[PDB]
């Protein structure tokens, strides 16, 4: 089954797919093509857990009922900077206006 | 491979470009980076929302979700739809 | 143009409402002109007495968006074959953002209040071109 993602760190946000029997890191290999940076200097994260890589995503909790398409579950990024890992960082999106009276 | 989309206010969301080549504006903008001085990123992301919600269910006679568009969001999605197109 | 044939030839059908929407089915009667059928509540089915060659399609009950039966607009009910009913599956298409954004927003503002939006004029009609059976049934024809 595909679990659809919202790989995030800072102000950085990918959109992907993985089989939910993928590991994690399978997952940290993907990010590798896109942003350049090899596993070992990943971390990945549930809200505040990390993810050990040989664990399934299912495992980790991405389900088909849970990162949808439509509603795409996010996993969270922390990279290192030459030996030592930064705390988890993601830049909250903006902040709606308030509805108009018209609605 | 992917391209990246940014917002008016700097969020950068990497998308799968065939999922982006859906759009025919966005199409034109990259001919791998395109930047939307007005759509900010809450908009945005339910923009690549819908793009992996279309390629998903496109040709599927599964039952088709509904897409899900928050009242707050709707008026500047729609703004943002009708400036692309899609 | 668009009109039922009157083969008289019974044919059973089953509409399954694959949709979350109350579906309203519309029967184009032997003029041409559209009938509405008692509507079909989401996630469920009606067993329904219809004839070959026959013409159906299908509505959201309250706004009239467009649905999908059997993934196209036109439901013809064709030839019972081992006494089995033909299923007609109502389903969601897959609507363009701006189309599903003109959908919401209609729902949030009454129509005398589009004017007052912020948004460009070319979106004030789009507002106001609220889908409607007659439309769709001339751009078919």
């Amino acid at each position: 089954m595909d679990v659809f993602l919202m790989i995030r760190r800072h102000k950085t946000t990918i959109f992907t797919d993985a089989k939910e029997s993928s590991t994690v890191f399978e997952l940290k290999r993907i990010v590798e093509g896109i942003l350049k940076r090899p596993p070992d200097e990943q971390r990945l994260y549930k809200d505040d857990q990390l993810l050990d890589d040989g664990k399934t995503l299912g495992e980790c909790g991405f389900t088909s009922q849970t990162a949808r398409p439509q509603a795409p579950a996010t996993v969270g990024l922390a990279f290192r900077a030459d030996d030592t890992f930064e705390a988890l960082c993601i830049e909250p999106f903006s902040s709606p206006p308030e509805l108009p009276d018209v609605m | 491979m992917y391209v990246k989309l940014i917002s008016s206010d700097g969020h950068e969301f990497i998308v799968k470009r065939e999922h982006a080549l859906t759009s025919g504006t966005i199409k034109a903008m990259l001919s791998n980076e395109v930047n939307f001085r007005e759509i900010p990123s809450h908009v945005l992301s339910k923009v690549c929302m819908y793009f992996t919600y279309k390629v998903r269910y496109t040709n599927s006679s599964t039952e088709i979700p509904e897409f899900p568009i928050a009242p707050e969001i709707a008026l500047e999605l729609l703004m943002a739809a009708n400036f692309l197109d899609c | 143009v668009l009109r039922s044939v009157n083969s008289r030839e019974p044919s059973q059908v089953i509409f399954c409402n694959r949709s979350p929407r109350v579906v309203l089915p519309v029967w184009l009667n032997f003029d041409g002109e559209p009938q509405p059928y008692p509507t079909l509540p989401p996630g469920t089915g009606r067993r329904i007495h219809s004839y070959r060659g026959h013409l159906w399609l299908f509505r959201d009950a309250g706004t009239h968006d467009g649905l999908l039966v059997n993934q196209t607009e036109l439901f013809v009910p064709s030839l019972n074959v081992d006494g089995q009913p033909i299923f007609a599956n109502i389903t969601l298409p897959v609507y363009t953002l701006k189309e599903r954004c003109l959908q919401v927003v209609r729902s949030l503002v009454k129509p005398e209040n589009y004017r007052r939006l912020d948004i460009v004029r070319s979106l004030y009609e789009d507002l106001e071109d609220h889908p409607n059976v007659q439309k769709d049934l001339e751009r078919l024809t």
